[PDB]
């Protein structure tokens, strides 16, 4: 009796079920072309699917993995090259980026210059880190499921 | 000293409390109700809290506030139900423990007795704002009924009452004042609890002959802690049977409704365990003579030491005064009846009746019955 | 204007302390909801996701909240805009306000559905014997105008005109839909949309009695044990004399 | 009960006045700022030394940051 | 990058600790917030009712919220609408939601200024510096297009092209409207709208002094009047020897 | 019973024996005040805690523009708030000289007194940290979005602990209602540890600055402290008042004037001046898990105390090498809530370091050290 009363207490105070309910979003490849960023609300802040174009996954490559802040190549960061799933937020001060603009045609945080490239690193500006990755993964070739 | 138990400056208060103190071997099972009081208290406060951390005092969002904790907080209906059922569980229990108290003249350690009508006008008070919370119907229009019979007290009337509102009607700064005090008044009543406690160890327990226990008591442990926690599952069942078999069997389905100021319900009337003192208080046609017989109907308690004319303790052996106490009884079922019902004939005179006998009994009949029955013993 | 008819007690499949809603019931009472209390009724509470594992699948639960449109807001341009729904969204209102609400129905207000059976005496045998019983008034009784007679409602004169009659609609799980099957289907919706924890509290209350008698057995013969050496004692008064 | 169990005290004598027959504050000059002087010397350089210590740090600490902030022109003078 | 330039500290009429606010030019503050500033800023928390004994007139304060249409509803069907403004009402918002208003001021969102002078360091001695220091970019620093030079704003490119300049407006009181009278008088205002306690706030400080110096040395005496028996006591140790 | 009714009374004989006849050392000093200051202090801010309580709302979309409400309408509300948030911080500096007072008169050896004091500074310092978020402004959400995340580093049951805190992914909502009930609830709890706190301090009575018996000569609590503890009282509550009102922003945030927005992390996130210290040795470690470590035994450290007392005399009145290794305890903390206060950049982080460093050795080291020192310089 104890345990499970406990428990149930306990439990209370854990995410309430209008809560889990946003925990995670799947977005639908399918309505995201190439050459176009979209951002979704994901837990309060915005979230980055790009559909990369097999053009831009090479503008990629051509990066100095050792000449970045926070070094990591595509390899580390997405897992389907034409997929670049970030979250909108600058590791700066906070700001939300603005795609295709910048000198590395990726992001560009307006409020303090940080330049993130098309996979979202940090290149020029005042930000520490690159972009987040958040978790997620496919669900059929037209579903990415974040969080 | 040997044992730690009574060295530590700690410890010996849990021992001169609750293991090596003294109890008369013979107390029954209506001594089973202080401890179940305490139990209930701190249930209520730990049910409380796990509620309090969803709610929002704010007219705006309440009522959907303790919604969304029965809704979509894990097991949020089921604390909402054990603090809601809970509430009725302590009155219960509390009838019980006063009744045993006027039964056995328990009432003759003043200081004890005292404090325990405190401890009752707080939880009250408590029960009181704790039910305008959810902000429903009955929450708002059982406010709105009360609140106003103090605008009777004559000047300062609206003043009073006024201030207590902080505005011009039950609104939103009465809801927030009221969580406050819901949430701080049960603390009190732990605190306060603490001296009853303390009074009553002067002395120590009252039993059902009435007679010195010096020559025959027992440690409160082993003996009295197993017939308090098996009297406490045996309460318990009822209780939980009700949560979870019948949830809204004493609601009023009144309050599914979000309270509304344009929208008078047919029936205001409190919950069960105030429905004695609501008969009582439209009893008296008059604003203020009800007020002042709402008042009493409790103060009332305040008096019962200075009543006593038995030249024994008890009622154990006093056949008149204990039909006398029965009839008491009966009285009060018979007010809780006419309370919950509209005011009308029959139930007008009847009220009034069952009203003035609740305190003719009191007041004139249990002192008299008992001079009388000093003369039958030859005293 | 006085007297009031009660409704009966009818023999609910959930109505035993240890019997559960019918589900398949619940998912036709919801499409009663759906298709036709909804045009006029709120149920602010209950969104999609809650029919997941309850009544629907979570496909289904998907598709139904997509049928809806619902407003989203601001965007870049501070623009309030629409949207298809999600599981997450709640039961769509009829209405802005409830100044609409009676604008659309003769000043009337039906109100949320939410909590409903719990909000009247009588609960789903009231809304049962309501939508069940309309009739025409007896003598000397005269309806206003936009008032539509039903004896179980208090003062008998009702805004709400018939909401279902047979056939209405059709159940797609194959049920003859006459008029008392719908308002059974969607009053155990109800009792579902005002509990949803109603089956899991039952089955609480099957294991609360069953430990409970367990557990005050074991500690009455405790009890028992221990206040035996008092029970038994014998004692006996030796004076000198 | 805490008085009258403490000491086992013995032969001493003390003697006092009545505070409506004295003074509350007398002799500030004679004898009470003179004390107050003489508890000020003896710790002085008990105390004030490491707040001394921490005063310099503190200001170092807070120009040498100030100072990093200024530009150093010898990164400019060949950038014609 | 770290570099930043700090405002210097103007002897305001409302600094000294016993100094209470020049009403005068509180009242001309309001008139440059309403007829410049209030164009793209909130004031949230302020309402007309609030000058009322302050700086205007009760007419003229019921006046002032007039000249404003607030939105009201909903009416009977449910329905928004306007009407003139109360003194109850608060300032009008410029914007809807902040979304749009950096849509109307390129992407920038210029803030409440309710609690502006306090949510700054520096408080009024910034918003004035800030106003009236607006120059062009040393050597080497570019202002990207849609930003203004500012030395005192952090990163010295604000949002906010120069909002007054002389003349802008008229002061009604008949004073000499120079830039610097400006954000002076509207500075003055703004310590108002973030603390309108101020002036009562003082005059408690004064009385709290008084009755603190007065009630200290009080208890000082009567402290040293009880242990002047210990202060004074003399012992001597008389042992039989 | 007895003869006066002072000493018969179950209730009055608590208050004789603890306000009025209790035994009070004749020789005790003014650091002796601060307990009856903290004891007051506590009674001001419930009190003041209720009546703000009284109109505020716990609600992300409520709670900023309630506390401005109740600052702006409610009569005396803005005294109230200035009252309430002040009070925290003379809570603060009575409590640090409380504790100051009894390290240098090894009052610690009052194990139980001692360590139920260092129950009280924790509950003290929660009950500041989640009454700090209630208004729910930039530095409020911030602060509590830093140091909660801390804990995620804690293994294995990190993120679940955290996570559950939060009532969700973030400091949102359902953090805040929770914080505004605990804040409610802990000073009470205060209120009653420290009748126990009091209750084990009757076992022994008071230590005195000279460290060595008082018994032959005592003097009651009444008149003599009750005066010199009210004198006390109105000496500390001018300063107070005097920021209060005439300074009522002194020591707060800018940065809480302006609504908590998950998407604008502020520049220099801090805590309050008494958190700074603390906040210091927890940016001394790089590295989540040992700076949380780090950050927890900046106060835990407090329950060692009376294991390392090795002086054979109790104070430090007669041991002139223990008095200013204390002061530069002392001054070493100065420099941290100075550190705490300044970005994480040179040359604040070695120098941050370095008194983090210093903080520990010297409690933990030198203090023992010095002390069995100064027992050879006696010849023990
Ligand atoms: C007050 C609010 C009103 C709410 C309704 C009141 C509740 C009504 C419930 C009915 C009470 C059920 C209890 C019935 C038990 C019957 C029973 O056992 O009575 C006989 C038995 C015999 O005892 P002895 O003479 O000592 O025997 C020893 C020698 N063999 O009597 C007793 O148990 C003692 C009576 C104590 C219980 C009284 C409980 C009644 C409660 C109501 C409150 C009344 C007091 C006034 C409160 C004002 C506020
Ligand atoms: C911790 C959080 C950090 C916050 C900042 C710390 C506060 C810094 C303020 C400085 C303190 C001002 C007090 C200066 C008073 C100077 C003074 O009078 O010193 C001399 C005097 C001489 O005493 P005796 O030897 O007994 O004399 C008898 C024979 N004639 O010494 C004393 O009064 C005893 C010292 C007690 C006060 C100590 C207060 C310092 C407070 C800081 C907290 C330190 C402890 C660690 C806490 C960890 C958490
Ligand atoms: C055209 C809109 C409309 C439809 C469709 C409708 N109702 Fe109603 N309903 C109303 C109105 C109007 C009222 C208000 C009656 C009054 O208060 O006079 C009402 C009231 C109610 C009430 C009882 C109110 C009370 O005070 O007892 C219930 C229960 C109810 N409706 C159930 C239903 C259910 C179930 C359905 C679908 C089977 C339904 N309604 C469909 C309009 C409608
Ligand atoms: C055309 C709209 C407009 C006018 C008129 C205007 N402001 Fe602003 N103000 C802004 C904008 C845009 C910002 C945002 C600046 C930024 O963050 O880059 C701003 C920002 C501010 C800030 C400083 C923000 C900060 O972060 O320090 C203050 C203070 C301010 N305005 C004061 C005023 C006052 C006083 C007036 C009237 C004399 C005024 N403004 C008139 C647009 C305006
Ligand atoms: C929150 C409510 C209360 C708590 C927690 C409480 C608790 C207790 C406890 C634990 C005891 C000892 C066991 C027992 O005799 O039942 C006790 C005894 C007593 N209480 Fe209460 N009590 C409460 C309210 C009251 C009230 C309302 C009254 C009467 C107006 C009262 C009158 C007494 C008396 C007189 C006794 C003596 C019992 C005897 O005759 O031996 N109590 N109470
Ligand atoms: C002496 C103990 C207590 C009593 C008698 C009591 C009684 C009540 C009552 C009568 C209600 C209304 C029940 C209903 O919803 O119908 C209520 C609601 C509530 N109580 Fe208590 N309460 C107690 C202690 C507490 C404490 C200590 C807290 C927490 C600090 C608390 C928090 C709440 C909350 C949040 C509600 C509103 C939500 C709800 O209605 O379920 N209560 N209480
Ligand atoms: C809400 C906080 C606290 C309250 C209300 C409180 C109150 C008191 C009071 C009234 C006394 C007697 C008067 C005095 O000697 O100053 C006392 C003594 C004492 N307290 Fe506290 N205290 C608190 C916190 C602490 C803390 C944090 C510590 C240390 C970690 C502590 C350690 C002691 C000790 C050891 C004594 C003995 C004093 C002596 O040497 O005679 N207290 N406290
Ligand atoms: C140990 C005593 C307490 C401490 C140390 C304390 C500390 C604080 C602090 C640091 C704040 C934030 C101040 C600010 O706005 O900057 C605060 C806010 C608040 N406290 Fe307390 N508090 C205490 C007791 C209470 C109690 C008992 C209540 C009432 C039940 C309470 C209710 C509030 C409320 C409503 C706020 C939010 C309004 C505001 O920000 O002023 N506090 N408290
Ligand atoms: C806010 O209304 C709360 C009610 C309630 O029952 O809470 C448990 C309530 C609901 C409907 C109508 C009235 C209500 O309140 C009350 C309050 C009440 O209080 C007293 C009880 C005994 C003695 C004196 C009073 C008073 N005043 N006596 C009867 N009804
Ligand atoms: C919610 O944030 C409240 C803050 C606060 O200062 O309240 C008075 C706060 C604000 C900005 C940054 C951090 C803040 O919180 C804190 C909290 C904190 O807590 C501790 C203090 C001593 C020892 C351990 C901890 C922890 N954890 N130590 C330092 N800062
Ligand atoms: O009564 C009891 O009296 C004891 C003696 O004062 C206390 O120690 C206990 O806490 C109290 O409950
Ligand atoms: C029927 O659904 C129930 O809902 C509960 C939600 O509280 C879960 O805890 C139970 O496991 C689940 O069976
Ligand atoms: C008197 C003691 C009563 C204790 C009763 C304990 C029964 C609680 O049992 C509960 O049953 C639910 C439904 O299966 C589960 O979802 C909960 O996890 C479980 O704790
Ligand atoms: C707002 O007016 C205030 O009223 C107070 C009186 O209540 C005065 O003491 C203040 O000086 C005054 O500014
Ligand atoms: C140390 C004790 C200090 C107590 C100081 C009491 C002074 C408070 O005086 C206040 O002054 C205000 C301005 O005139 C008035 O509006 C308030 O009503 C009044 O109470
Ligand atoms: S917040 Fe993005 S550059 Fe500063």
């Amino acid at each position: 009796a104890a345990k499970n009363v406990v428990t149930q207490f306990i439990s209370s105070l854990s995410a309430s079920a209008d809560v889990l309910a946003l925990s995670k979003i799947e977005i639908k490849l399918s309505d995201i072309p190439e050459g176009k960023n979209v951002a979704f609300k994901w837990r309060g802040k915005p979230l980055f699917v790009r559909h990369r174009t097999q053009a831009e996954i090479n503008q990629e490559a051509e990066v100095d993995v050792s000449k970045l802040r926070d070094p990591q190549h595509d390899l580390d960061r997405v897992k389907k090259p034409e997929w670049v799933i970030l979250v909108g937020v600058c590791t700066h001060l906070g700001c939300v980026p603005i795609a295709n603009s910048g000198d590395f045609g990726g992001y560009y945080c307006p409020c303090h210059g940080s330049h993130y490239d098309a996979s979202g690193r940090i290149r020029k500006g005042p930000a520490p880190y690159n972009l987040e990755v958040p978790t997620y993964q496919f669900v059929g070739d037209d579903l990415v499921v974040v969080g | 000293a040997p044992n730690i138990r009574k060295s530590h400056p700690l410890l010996k208060m849990i021992n001169n409390s609750l293991i090596d103190l003294p109890a008369p071997s013979n107390i029954s099972a209506w001594w089973n109700f202080g401890s179940l009081l305490a139990v209930c208290l701190m249930t209520q406060i730990l049910t409380g809290l796990l509620l309090a951390m969803h709610y929002t005092a704010d007219t705006s969002l309440a009522f959907s506030s303790v919604a969304h904790t029965c809704r979509n907080v894990q097991y949020g209906w089921l604390i909402r139900n054990l603090h809601a059922n809970g509430a009725s569980f302590f009155f219960i229990c509390i009838f019980l423990h006063i009744g045993r108290g006027l039964y056995y003249g328990s009432y003759l350690y003043k200081e004890t007795w005292n404090t325990g009508v405190i401890l009752l006008l707080t939880l009250m008070a408590t029960a009181f704002v704790g039910y305008v919370l959810p902000w429903g119907q009955m929450s708002f229009w059982g406010a709105t009924v009360i609140t106003n019979l103090f605008s009777a007290i004559p000047y300062i009337g609206h003043t009073l009452v006024e201030w207590a509102w902080g505005g011009f009607s039950v609104d939103n700064p009465t809801l927030t004042r009221f969580f406050a005090l819901h949430f701080l008044l049960p603390f009190a009543i732990a605190g306060i609890t603490i001296i009853h406690l303390t009074f009553l160890h002067e002395s120590g327990s009252n039993n059902p002959l009435g007679i010195s226990s010096d020559s025959d008591k027992i440690p409160f442990h082993p003996y009295y802690s197993f017939k308090d926690i098996l009297g406490l599952t045996l309460m318990l069942t009822p209780f939980l049977t009700l949560a979870l078999f019948s949830p809204n069997l004493l609601g009023d389905p009144e309050n599914f409704t979000p309270a509304n100021p344009l929208v008078t319900p047919p029936h205001i009337k409190p919950e069960w365990y105030f429905l004695f003192a609501y008969a009582i208080l439209r009893s008296i046609p008059n604003k203020l003579g009800g007020v002042l017989a709402l008042a009493a109907s409790v103060l009332i308690l305040f008096l019962i030491p200075f009543l006593h004319k038995s030249k024994q303790r008890t009622m154990t052996f006093r056949p008149l005064s204990q039909t006398l106490f029965w009839l008491l009884v009966a009285n009060l079922l018979i007010l809780t009846w006419i309370g919950s019902q509209p005011v009308e004939h029959p139930f007008i005179i009847i009220g009034q009746m069952a009203s003035l006998s609740y305190f003719t009994i009191l007041l004139i009949l249990f002192p008299t019955i008992g001079t009388l029955e000093n003369k039958m013993l030859n005293y | 204007g006085e007297l009031e008819l009660h409704p009966p007690a009818f023999p609910w499949s959930h109505g035993g302390p240890l019997s559960a809603l019918d589900h398949s019931s619940v998912r036709r009472g919801f499409q009663v909801y759906k298709q036709v209390c909804s045009a006029c009724h709120s149920m602010d509470y209950v969104a999609f996701r809650n029919l997941i594992g309850v009544t629907h699948t979570e496909a289904e639960a998907k598709a139904l909240a997509e049928e809806v449109e619902v407003q989203d807001g601001p965007d870049e341009n501070g623009e309030l805009f629409m949207r298809p729904g999600k599981i997450s969204d709640y039961f769509p209102k009829p209405y802005p306000n409830p100044e609409a609400a009676r604008a659309a129905n003769n000043g009337a207000l039906p109100p949320d559905l939410s909590y409903i059976v719990n909000a009247r005496h009588g609960g789903e045998d009231y809304v049962f014997s309501l939508l069940t019983g309309y009739c025409d008034p007896p003598a000397g009784v005269v309806v206003r105008e936009g008032l539509h007679y039903n004896p179980y409602f208090p003062g008998q004169a009702i805004g709400m005109a018939p909401p279902i009659y047979n056939e209405i609609l059709e159940y797609d799980d194959g049920t003859p839909a006459t008029m008392s099957q719908i308002a059974k289907d969607v009053c155990t919706f109800l009792r579902w949309a005002a509990e949803p924890e109603h089956d899991q509290r039952k089955r609480m209350g099957l294991k609360m009695l069953l430990i409970s008698a367990l557990l005050t057995s074991l500690l009455y013969y405790m009890k028992r044990h221990k206040w035996s050496v008092l029970k038994s004692r014998k004692m006996a008064y030796r004076p000198p004399k | 009960i805490h008085f009258g169990n403490l000491a086992r005290v013995r032969h001493i004598i003390t003697y006092s006045l009545s505070p409506f027959e004295q003074r509350a504050i007398p002799n500030i000059f004679s004898d009470a700022l003179p004390n107050v002087w003489r508890r000020f010397s003896s710790q002085v350089f008990k105390v004030a030394p490491p707040f001394l210590g921490a005063y310099l740090l503190y200001s170092w600490g807070t120009q040498e940051f100030e100072r990093l902030k200024r530009k150093n022109p010898a990164d400019y003078e060949n950038d014609q």
